[PDB]
């Protein structure tokens, strides 16, 4: 059931649960015509009680999202809710304003108001139980089963020439809750980072994922009191979520826990890089499954943490495989990555033919001078 | 002096260029002879009856929010080279 809201129309499609999200997703990249994402970032946190600090919202929005501009990505965050969730949804929009970053609004059908007259073709939306947010331009209208299955279907498509799509989880200042979002989520194979500083469930998470015993009878009631302490807590309650971080702590390669005021130097983009390429540590050690990590580094102009990380010498890489990251280094005219591939094993003896130099000459930019210079002698 | 001018003087003369450019701007095409009928004609119009151009609000604002984006990089590229 999709419909489309004219108020800067906005599509929306009602799902149920339980549905099979290779459906939704095919429906998603063909109704809606969206570009093949290189990159999926989901967010976690949603309280309004608590605003965000200059050294959050600086580095966390500008800095982050006008480096993102240059490839583009997806943004699952929560609608129809009050939180920085607008604050984000805003900021794209003026960023486009000024390859390209777009949210995804998904939230459940019954928490929003004025639902029987959506449900009953732009559904006239004038909002004075929470209502409805009008800046995100996509609805995927019902949760959290249906969030984890799509993450799960997302970070194993192969949307390449055969290159993965990467995924990862933000997670600021939740409930606790969000606990159990996370839970699963450790199954699920998705590397997590955590924000030290944010000050929701993230302050607890992040203190107690090093201890001696990481087992936490009681500290974990402690820490609970510590923060957030308006809302009391039942011991029988504790008993369970303790037994939950033992689990989770159970598997320290998928999450990272990092924190940005004690000292900013290290951007956004730096700390996901390095999140993305520890999980794939793990995992395996193929040459073909680092690629798509590999080619986010060439977007971001990160040579250092390439060499450092990937090239290690742990990836043994032959000069069959390189050709297509050789390519995009050289259209992008990134020399730094250029010397790197050449010395890492890639030849240029061999590389360079005749249909290859071709196809590097059709790829001059429209607008520059020889582009003109050849169409004029063609 | 010269030396003055190399400087001082130099910008005059594109000064001078200035003016001299908005004066012909305002010129009609008649020549000094012949303008006794341009500026005839302009009275009889005015008695009958460019850098001035503004757009609308829409593109405007635009044009406003870019120039706020170019001061912001400019102001960080300052405090970046300090
Ligand atoms: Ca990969």
């Amino acid at each position: 059931c999709k419909g489309e809201v004219n108020f800067k129309r906005s599509k929306f499609v009602k799902v149920p649960s339980n549905v099979a999200p290779s459906m939704l997703f095919e429906l998603l990249l063909t109704e809606w015509h969206l570009p093949a994402p290189n990159l999926v970032v989901s967010l976690v946190g949603e309280e309004r009680l608590f605003a965000m600090k200059s050294w959050l919202r600086d580095v966390l929005r500008k800095g982050l999202v006008k480096a993102a501009q240059s490839t583009g990505a997806w943004i699952l965050t929560s609608a129809l809710h009050v939180g920085l969730a607008r604050h984000v949804g805003q900021a794209v929009r003026d960023h486009s304003l000024a390859v390209r970053v777009v949210a995804i609004g998904m939230a459940s059908l019954d928490r929003i108001l004025h639902r029987q007259l959506l449900d009953g073709t732009p559904i006239h939306y004038p909002a004075d139980l929470c209502p409805l947010d009008s800046n995100l331009s996509h609805f995927i209208l019902v949760l959290a089963e249906l969030q984890l299955s799509l993450e799960k279907h997302i970070s194993q498509q192969r949307t390449g020439s055969s290159i993965q799509i990467p995924v990862l989880c933000l997670l600021v200042n939740g409930d606790p809750s969000t606990l159990e979002r996370m839970s699963r989520a450790v199954e699920q194979a998705a590397p997590w980072l955590i924000l030290a500083g944010s000050g929701g469930i993230a302050d607890v998470l992040a203190a107690l994922v090093g201890q001696p015993h990481l087992l936490v009878p009681q500290v974990t009631e402690k820490q609970f009191r510590e923060k957030f302490p308006s809302e009391c807590f039942s011991w029988e309650a504790i008993v369970h979520w303790t037994e939950l971080l033992q689990n989770i702590a159970a598997h320290p390669h998928l999450l990272t826990v990092y924190d940005f005021e004690q000292e900013g130097s290290e951007d956004l983009d730096t700390v996901i890089l390095k999140a993305l390429v520890k999980a794939c540590k793990s995992h395996s050690r193929d040459a073909q499954d680092y690629l798509d990590e590999l080619k986010l580094a060439v977007a971001w102009d990160r040579v250092d943490i390439a060499k450092s990380e990937i090239f290690n010498g742990d990836v043994e890489w032959k000069s069959c495989d390189l050709e297509e990251v050789m390519t995009d280094a050289l259209v992008s005219n990134k020399p730094d990555f250029v010397r790197l591939f050449v010395d890492s094993g890639a030849d240029m003896a061999e590389f360079l033919t005749y249909g290859r130099l071709q196809q590097l000459y059709h790829s001059v930019s429209p607008k520059s001078l020889l582009f003109e210079l050849l169409e004029r002698k063609h | 002096t010269f030396q003055v001018v190399q400087g001082n003087a130099d910008m005059f003369w594109k000064f001078q260029r200035y003016h001299l450019i908005v004066e012909y701007h305002g010129r009609p095409a008649l020549a000094p002879p012949f303008i006794l009928l341009s500026h005839l004609s302009l009275v009889l119009k005015q008695v009958f009856r460019h850098l001035e151009r503004d757009l609308p609000d829409p593109v405007d604002q635009k044009i406003i929010t870019w120039e706020t984006v170019q001061k912001e990089n400019f102001l960080s590229t300052m405090e970046k080279r300090r």
